């Protein structure tokens, strides 16, 4: 799968909904098929890897005991309630399966909030256990480079990735270990309604001519100003965001969001 | 040389989710199978006591693949138990962004989930480019050159010398495999063409951010509507327009005649996977609140007896879990739903997948592609009856061939085509109504203290429900029943087999280290494991 050449990528699927592996293939200027047959070698991923089964097994085994090395890339959160036992891959547990694998990385990343912060499933009462990645693994000394969002742009991944293999180390993190390359700015001061919540010119709902005119949704929830992501910079799909379609941000960058950002519409 | 005995296939790659499939074979064909889902997040569970607004943001993350499908459901079940009748254009801007995931979906999940099943990427490099372009460019008015195809040859052939195959380590095709029939021509448009949609779906996701916010995980809906003033601009709406246009032109160029080819060369399929009884909710409302108003109709089918279609009842549906991973034995409605895990390992009292086993008055039921066309069809659809006549006279096949693994990729097909074609009109509708001066987007609601509602989806793998008991004004109970459920859901209290499970009965298998015919069935039916458990 791997040896010189291009470095090795192993992609591991734990808790999760596989929007974050959705949005790596946005991928974009580089596209998701430069990223593949130039740049990386992407040896291990379950979504798109032609092997099964057994022969799956080998591969992810020959990628990750070998002696040039790889990235591990990880999406979703690791059940860790009743040993482990909610979620199992090839009959181990995530567990287990990352216990094994993620100290022998040269460098992890957690990709989207479950990975980084244990994300949806881990929201109250969290009856699986789920954790993120650093916090499962604590005791082994991974300290993955979190990359949040749910799912996160993946223009920070690429980004990410990029900075490493050029410098050999991960750029500035912040407290949360995201990269404040990416992460060190609200979404609200980037935000083009700002000059209306200084006036404080609040929609007060969604069918409003306030909405209608662009006016500020703080009123309606909008965890913008609580919330480290470059979304109104970057945007999605070279096109749009979140505020810009008219609905508040939902904090999906934040550890714990789905329980500390809630109500989604209440400020 | 035939084998007897058990085949696992841990982890199913090229779906979504965390799936084992289990089979035993006797003298080189399955006897028996299972299908194990092996995560379980609990998203039912999390939800109680919670607003009911903010159910469809934690919804849309039971999957990421069929991103939007269930923040649609969620809302249309919270629509529904607040009695909000939406606005027409909330309604097409609705319609226009699932009408988009469909393509987006379908596209995906051909080439680059469904295709390295058929598709030996490798030998693409024995192969002629000019033979090659000559072939595509008689399969599509798509003109194809040599070059064209060399480039791509050029390329795969640096690749593969770097000796790291990346996601082809380890295929089911290297070195050869009796099973894969295509030759090395075939191969390469098939391949080039692979490569080609990682790029194209770029585009087709673009289109539900245009108006969604972004992809994956939209978020323009709310109660009551739609968020994005913006999609009422002309300059958004072109922006639209040109990207399904350019998706519709890769849907009919490119996809299609290449389903069209593998299809024909492998005709033996026909006589793989087929199932008994089919359900579907139907899609794309003129009204919220019928779903006989939907494009697609609703029906229920039992024995392929499709001239005796039975009208969708919702009260009629039950998920099991006596051989699921939950207390009991009990079935329930979704409106008394239950979640409650309870994990006794593989088999371990009969038990082996974290998902229920929903039935409809006692019966597995495939959804999905092939329910919808063939229902569609017998309900006299002029447009799924075109497109699956003229599919059929192309592949030279009777009806009958579509009750198989080969039929339901098939529909898959005519699926996306239809589609395809019925968003312009969508999007027309739409630009009338702005037109007569129609600019509202949001209709305003208040939160009964109590109620129940429920929403339907017909997603791209199938009938999607969500439903809710509201108590107190928050959410009493929340219960997803999603078409993976359906088709890949284990047996019931009575012990039958899932439309899954017994599709697989009948495969045969060339070589049980190299099991590509289950993987074929299993592929067909699309599997979405985070959707099936939530
Ligand atoms: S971070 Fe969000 S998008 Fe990514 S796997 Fe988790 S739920 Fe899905
Ligand atoms: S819409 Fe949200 S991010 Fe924008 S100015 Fe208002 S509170 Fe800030
Ligand atoms: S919801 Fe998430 S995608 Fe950006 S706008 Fe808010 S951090
Ligand atoms: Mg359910």
């Amino acid at each position: 799968l791997m040896g010189p050449r291009r470095p090795s990528v192993v992609y591991l699927h734990n808790a999760e909904c596989t929007g974050c592996s959705e949005s790596v293939l946005r991928a974009f200027e580089p596209y998701i098929d430069t990223l593949i047959l130039d740049t990386l070698s992407l040896d291990y991923h379950e979504t798109i890897m032609a092997a099964a089964g057994d022969a799956a097994e080998a591969a992810l085994e020959q990628a990750v005991n070998s002696p040039h090395g790889f990235i591990a890339v990880v999406e979703g959160g690791i059940p860790t309630a009743a040993n482990g036992i909610y979620g199992k891959v090839a009959n181990h547990t995530m567990l287990d399966i990352c216990s094994r694998i993620l100290p022998k990385a040269q460098a992890v990343i957690a990709y989207g909030t479950c990975a980084t912060f244990g994300g949806v499933q881990a929201a109250k009462p969290n009856p699986t256990g789920a954790k993120g990645v650093n916090d499962a693994l604590k005791h082994l000394g991974v300290k993955a480079i979190n990359i949040a969002g749910c799912p996160p742009n993946p223009y920070n991944l690429v980004g990410t990735i990029v900075y490493y293999l050029k410098n050999k180390a991960a750029p500035e993190l912040d407290s949360l270990n995201r990269p404040t390359m990416f992460f060190g700015q609200t979404v609200h001061e980037q935000c083009p309604r700002l000059p209306h919540f200084d006036a404080g010119e609040f929609a007060p709902s969604f069918e409003s001519e306030e909405a209608r005119k662009g006016w500020c949704l703080y009123e309606l929830g909008c965890k913008g100003p609580v919330t480290m992501n470059n979304c109104p910079k970057i945007k999605f799909n070279q096109t749009n965001w979140p505020v810009d379609a008219g609905h508040p941000c939902i904090g999906c960058s934040e550890p714990d969001f789905w329980d500390a950002m809630t109500p989604f519409y209440q400020n | 040389s035939s084998y007897s005995g058990p085949i696992v296939v841990d982890p199913v790659t090229r779906i979504e989710g965390h799936l084992r499939i289990e089979v035993e074979v006797e003298n080189g064909k399955v006897k028996n199978a299972y299908s194990s889902s092996t995560l379980f997040r609990g998203l039912e569970i999390i939800l109680k006591g919670r607003d009911p607004r903010d159910a469809q943001h934690f919804t849309q993350r039971t999957c990421g693949v069929c991103t939007y499908t269930h923040a649609l459901a969620s809302t249309r079940c919270v629509d529904n138990a607040v009695g909000v009748h939406i606005p027409k254009n909330a309604t097409y801007i609705r319609n226009l962004v699932l009408g988009a995931q469909y393509l987006h979906d379908h596209i995906v999940h051909f080439y680059h989930l469904h295709a390295l099943d058929f598709v030996d990427v490798t030998a693409a490099l024995k192969a002629d480019p000019a033979k090659a372009a000559k072939v595509a460019s008689s399969i599509s008015p798509r003109k194809t050159t040599a070059a064209d195809l060399k480039a791509v040859q050029d390329k795969l052939k640096t690749f593969v010398e770097t000796g790291q195959l990346g996601p082809f380590t380890n295929a089911y095709f290297l070195g050869g495999h009796p099973a894969y029939y295509l030759d090395p021509e075939t191969n390469l448009i098939a391949t080039a063409h692979y490569l080609e949609a990682l790029r194209l779906q770029v585009k087709a996701a673009r289109a539900m951010a245009v108006f969604g916010a972004k992809n994956p995980h939209t978020q323009f809906t709310v109660v009551g509507g739609v968020t994005c003033y913006d999609a009422l601009t002309p300059q958004r709406i072109a922006e639209f327009e040109a990207l399904w246009k350019e998706t519709k032109a890769f849907v009919d160029e490119v996809y299609i005649p290449d389903l069209l080819v593998v299809a024909a060369a492998y005709k033996d399929w026909t006589q793989y996977g087929g199932t008994d009884n089919f359900i579907t909710f139907g899609e794309f409302p003129k009204d919220e609140y019928d779903l006989n108003s939907r494009f697609f109709k609703p029906g229920v089918v039992f024995k392929r007896d499709f001239k005796n279609i039975k009208p969708f009842d919702k009260m009629q549906i039950e998920e099991h879990v006596r051989h699921s991973w939950y207390e009991g034995a009990e079935a329930r409605h979704p409106w008394k739903g239950q979640t409650q895990p309870k994990y006794t390992d593989l088999h371990g009292d009969d038990r082996y997948s974290w998902m229920k086993a929903p039935r409809y008055m006692g019966e597995p039921m495939e959804t999905g592609p092939l329910a919808q066309v063939l229902i569609a069809y017998s309900q006299g659809h002029p447009k799924v009856k075109a497109v699956t006549d003229a599919v059929l006279a192309k592949l030279g096949v009777g009806p009958e061939a579509l009750f198989s693994t080969l039929g339901r990729t098939a529909a898959r097909g005519i699926e996306t085509a239809v589609i395809a074609e019925y968003v312009g009109v969508m999007l027309q509708e739409y630009k009338d109504n702005i037109a007569k001066g129609d600019n509202v987007i949001c209709a305003p609601w208040e939160m009964p203290k109590q109620a129940e509602g429920v929403g339907f989806v017909n997603a791209p793998r199938g009938g999607l429900s969500h439903w809710i008991r509201i108590e107190d004004g928050k959410i009493g109970n929340f219960q997803l029943v999603v078409p993976s459920t359906w088709t890949l859901g284990p047996r019931c209290d009575k012990n039958k087999l899932s439309p899954v499970e017994a599709s697989l009965i009948g495969t045969p298998v060339a070589d049980a280290k190299r099991p590509v015919e289950i993987l074929r069935t299993v592929h067909s039916f699309d599997p979405c494991i985070a959707c099936g458990v939530h």
